[PDB]
């Protein structure tokens, strides 16, 4: 009944009931007018004529190759590019922050609550005649109809831009840190309370969890050494609490600053790199600053290793996504000219849409062995036993599977995106195409459109019947991919700009912070800035194996 | 001002 | 022991350990270069050359009434001029904030941890020889001592610029949703999650509070109708937790945001006029969304009323404390253009330089009564007895003391006085002029320059010895005050830079926030903009009393 419930506001402006039956739409600050915000003003009608298309962006960063190998060589070019692709996403996250799954108007309790993860589009109203707000029908197709039809893999289908086992747990490990859902509380709340990368899967969320997991001896993290390799300790000698299966012995039930890395060895040996690492860090700058002490040898060394995070991830994850020929670049410099807000907050949608599971193998092939998921998950013997040289080499020879394209949700995990696409509805997620405008895209015109190709498109027709009540999650799965691209328009264009601000939002990333002493000196710093992902495994696992994103 | 002068009246 | 103990390093640049015995400055941004970060650049030196001193621009603020009146009608002009005073404070906060007492160097916990209040300037190492660092003796002088040679008042010392108890009860008021000292950690923590104007001394820190003070209809408050006036409700009713005196009568005691209000009368006075505000903004909103429930009606008021603060604030309270002739003005769009963090921790030193006691008069009078300290504090009775209308007239025609000036802080309240004192040198805090560069101000080269007299600046050089060592929070209150004005240079200068971030830090300022919808409409947006002190009393208040925040 909510007289906002078809959307019917348009470019960002903002629907308000002014009674029972009417609304208003608020154009400030859009750049249109009229009722429904959507008469263009004359600069607006300029800008939108001279903004080129994601697609033809797209296009042009990964080609001419030739000439993004001069750019790549000249360090103002390249600055001067990655500015433009760094402000080009800026406008399009609300932050400070606003609505969540109970506010779909703004609130100081929307505000200020952490617990929640936040929104980019309000939920729908609860009064609302169908699920979407009034397209559709009272319900949605059911969930594993969807899921059956469309997302689940039949033959395995391989990721044609090469991303590996590497890849695929590094996204596991590192969103873990900031995509927590409290799952007592609902779907749409989280115990990341720090909205980012704070590494607190490495040093863990409260301070009382940290304390258990620190030496406090040279600023150090605990770890035992079995069979002379380091290894974190257990739950046993720390007592932090971990998530294991009652039929796991104490000495592989390892204390790691996130309760939930000992579920899969592919984790629990990302959790022992950076676990060295941290150390690694504590010993350089000891012999640095010999005149330090155990704290702020921990701290100067935590704040390194967030740095070393967001290096990897820009300059070897998202470029390794990306498939640029343009080098992507760490330089919070880039944005200290430009308007832009050191702060974030999760969002639902960036958890949603990360429901990377495709991703997954059917088998997981570690040097000779090759295990199913059930011998795999909760089994830390098999990272003991092959070792994290082993480990790194056999992930790093293993694809991943594509992400878009349709069908290649493993079956082994198809709870988790039935789980998705149940709790989207939950939270009252708007249609696909409601946040396709959303994020400046072209709204789809059919399900064809959508997925490049027609079985599938009519399977999603009949369900769905209208594009527009079309729901985002699947979507993203089924969507048509780029040119031999692991993912879709949709993908990439939400994503982006979510990345941008949980990596460049960072403190460390503000001008007070981001220089030499906060890391203490010069070393540290250069630690920062010559991180990569081969340097990380290289410096802490024997034998500095190659490695690297994709498969060779 | 203005409330205040209609208000006290 | 620690090498950076002298503070060597100038103008910003910070200081690091490089050896037990060696430090090294980090310039970065700093506009100079050098050991010391002393030796400026060529534009730094242009710019210095082009920077007023802040004495200068106070004067000229503060004369030329009839051009600033010109300007005040000519909005654009006005405009132009309020973004000036807006922008020159901008770059003196660190945001996102940095050190702590605990922290004398930037690290993760320092800025996660919201239980701590920032700090401007870290604390004082540990293992400095002296309190200051390697200035004075190892031990500051008695702080009995300075308290009674010059802080103590003997005869009352009116505020030359006419303030009132209108305005120091509000000062206390406003002040205590951020200034939450939390007793049981220490001084240097804080129980203001909120770190700002967020109105919790009305609503509650916490959604449980919160919710046994909503009525849970028509979006309001719950509250108590005596002898026709409307008043907080009690705690009987509420359950709020707060325990007063068990000799307070039941109706007495009142169940407020803050539970330390319901003591005094002039703060329960205006604990109840917001409260009665609430409602108000309650039955407007109602009017124009009968669609709205409760939820959306209390949300929207709250978020009305954090911008009715605000802009009294502003408008009326700065406005007063300034002396200035140029109308401040609050305006959100005036830093839409900026570079500006819509974020805010609290500061130690804010809270530090706000201890205003000598505002405090020797006694209150209340219509005909006359009440000492003792008769005036946990006694409700006499609100109730002379109810707010009397309370206003009253407050409005009592002239408070002055802060500047020295020797004016009531003997009434001088523990609390002493406090500030023994309490900034736990929390290590560094000497005045330390502060006083840290905020671009010329350091005093002696006590007669400080106090701009000769016996108490004796006095302080018998105590102090160098002036290099002399504290912050005595030297506010003994400082030579401006022509005829309530406070000295460095109140105003520290003080400022604070305020604006934690007014216009606030998210309803940013741009995503700052428009009519956000507060149900033009109605409600009206509310913001047409706020003074005035009509909160006048709407809230039976008969409409005159009132201001200066004895007419
Ligand atoms: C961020 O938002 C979250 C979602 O709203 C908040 O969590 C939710 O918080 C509420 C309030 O704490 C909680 O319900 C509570 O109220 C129930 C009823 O109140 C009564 O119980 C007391 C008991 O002493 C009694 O004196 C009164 O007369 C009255 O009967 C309680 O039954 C319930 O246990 C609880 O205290 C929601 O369950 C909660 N849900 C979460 C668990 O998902 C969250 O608090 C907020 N975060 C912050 C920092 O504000
Ligand atoms: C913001 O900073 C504050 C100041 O550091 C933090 O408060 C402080 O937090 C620490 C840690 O929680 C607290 O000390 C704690 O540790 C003591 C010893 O650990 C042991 O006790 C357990 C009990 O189960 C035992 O299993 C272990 O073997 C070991 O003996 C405890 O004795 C103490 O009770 C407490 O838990 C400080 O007292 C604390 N002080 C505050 C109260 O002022 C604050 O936690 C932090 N905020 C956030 C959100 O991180
Ligand atoms: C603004 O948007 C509203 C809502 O979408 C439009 O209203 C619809 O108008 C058509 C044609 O009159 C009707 O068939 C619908 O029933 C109307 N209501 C809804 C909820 O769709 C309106 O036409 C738009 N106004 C302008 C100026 O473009
Ligand atoms: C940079 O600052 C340091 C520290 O204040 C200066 O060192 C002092 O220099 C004088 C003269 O040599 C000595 O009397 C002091 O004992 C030194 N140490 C301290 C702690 O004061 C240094 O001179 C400055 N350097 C420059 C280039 O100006
Ligand atoms: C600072 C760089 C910001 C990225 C802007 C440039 C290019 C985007 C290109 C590819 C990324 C692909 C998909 C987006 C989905 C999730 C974000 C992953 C990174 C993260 O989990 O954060
Ligand atoms: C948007 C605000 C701009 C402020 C800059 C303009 C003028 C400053 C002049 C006078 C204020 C006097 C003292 C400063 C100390 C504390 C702040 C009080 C207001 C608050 O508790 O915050
Ligand atoms: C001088 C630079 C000219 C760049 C022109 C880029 C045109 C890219 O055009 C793009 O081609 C894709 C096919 O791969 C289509 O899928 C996209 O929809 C289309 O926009
Ligand atoms: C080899 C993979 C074939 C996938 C096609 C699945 C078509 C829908 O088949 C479904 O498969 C699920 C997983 O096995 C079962 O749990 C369901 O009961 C079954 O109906
Ligand atoms: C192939 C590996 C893909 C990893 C991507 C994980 C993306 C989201 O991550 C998951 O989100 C869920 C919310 O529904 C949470 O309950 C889980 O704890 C969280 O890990
Ligand atoms: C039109 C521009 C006039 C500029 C003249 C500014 C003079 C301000 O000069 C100030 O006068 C004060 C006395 O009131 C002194 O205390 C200050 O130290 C001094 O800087
Ligand atoms: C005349 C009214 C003056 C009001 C100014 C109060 C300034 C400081 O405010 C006080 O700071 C204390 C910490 O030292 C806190 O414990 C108190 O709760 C807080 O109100
Ligand atoms: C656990 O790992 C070992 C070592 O690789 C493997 O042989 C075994 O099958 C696994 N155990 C279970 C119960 O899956
Ligand atoms: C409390 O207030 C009443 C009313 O003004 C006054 O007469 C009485 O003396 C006060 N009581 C105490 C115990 O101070």
């Amino acid at each position: 009944a909510n007289p906002c419930c078809s959307n019917p506001c348009q470019n960002r402006g903002e629907c308000m009931s002014t009674g029972f039956d009417q609304y208003k739409c608020d154009c400030t600050r859009t750049g249109f007018y009229g009722e429904n915000c959507t008469t263009p003003e004359f600069l607006t009608r300029i800008k939108l004529l001279l903004k080129p298309t994601p697609n033809t962006v797209h296009y042009i960063l990964t080609h001419f190759k030739g000439v993004w190998n001069i750019v790549n060589n000249i360090p103002f070019l390249r600055s001067l590019i990655m500015k433009y692709v760094l402000t080009s996403r800026s406008y399009l996250i609300d932050s400070p922050p606003t609505y969540n799954v109970h506010y779909g108007y703004k609130s100081w309790e929307a505000f200020s609550n952490l617990s929640y993860y936040t929104r980019a589009l309000p939920p729908v109203a609860d009064d609302c005649p169908t699920p979407m707000g009034v397209k559709g029908n009272k319900e949605l197709p059911d969930s594993k109809e969807v899921l059956e039809k469309v997302l689940l893999r039949r033959e395995f289908i391989p990721d044609p831009q090469g991303s590996n086992m590497m890849f695929a747990f590094f996204a596991q490990h590192f969103t873990a840190q900031f995509f927590k859902t409290d799952h007592k509380r609902g779907p749409g709340f989280t115990r990341g309370l720090g909205h980012g990368v704070d590494l607190n899967h490495i040093y863990g969320e409260t301070l009382d969890r940290q304390h258990k997991l620190r030496l406090f001896k040279d600023g150090k993290l605990k770890y035992q050494v079995i069979g002379g390799e380091v290894y974190p300790p257990t739950v046993k000698d720390t007592q932090v609490e971990m998530i294991y299966p009652p039929h796991i012995p104490e000495n592989l039930q390892f204390a790691v600053g996130q309760e939930v890395f000992g579920l899969v060895p592919g984790l629990m040996m990302y959790a022992t790199i950076w676990l060295r690492e941290h150390q690694r860090v504590c010993d350089i700058l000891k012999q640095e600053h010999p005149e330090w002490g155990d704290e702020q040898l921990f701290q100067t060394s935590k704040l390194i290793l967030i740095g070393e995070t967001i290096k990897i991830v820009i300059e070897d994850y998202v470029q390794h996504l990306s498939g640029y020929h343009f080098k992507l670049k760490f330089d919070p410099e880039l944005l200290f000219n430009q308007q832009f807000q050191y702060q974030n907050r999760i969002a639902s949608e960036f958890n949603t849409l990360y429901h990377w599971h495709p991703l997954l193998p059917d088998t997981f092939n570690i040097e000779d062995q090759e295990y199913s998921f059930k011998q795999f998950l909760y089994n830390n013997s098999i990272l003991l036993e092959h070792g994290l040289t082993q480990f790194v080499e056999s992930f790093t020879r293993q694809i991943a599977g594509r992400v878009a394209g349709g069908r290649n949700v493993p079956i082994a995990v198809q709870a988790v995106a039935k789980a998705s696409i149940d709790q989207s509805r939950e939270m009252k997620y708007q249609s696909l195409n409601e946040y396709r405008k959303r994020f400046s895209l072209k709204p789809y015109t059919s399900f064809e459109e959508l997925t490049g190709e027609k079985e599938m498109a009519a399977e999603l027709k009949a369900l769905y019947s209208d594009i527009d009540v079309m729901e985002l999650y699947p979507a993203l799965l089924v969507e048509k991919p780029r040119p031999d691209a692991i993912f879709g328009e949709t993908m990439v264009e939400l994503g982006a700009p979510f990345s941008l601000k949980g990596l460049m939002g960072n403190p460390i990333c503000s001008p007070q912070y981001w220089k030499p002493s906060t890391f203490g000196g010069e070393v540290g710093f250069k630690i920062i800035n010559t991180a990569s992902i081969q340097s990380l495994i290289c410096n802490n696992v024997k034998g500095c194996p190659f490695t690297s994103f994709n498969v060779q | 001002t203005k409330t205040a002068t209609i208000n006290a009246s």
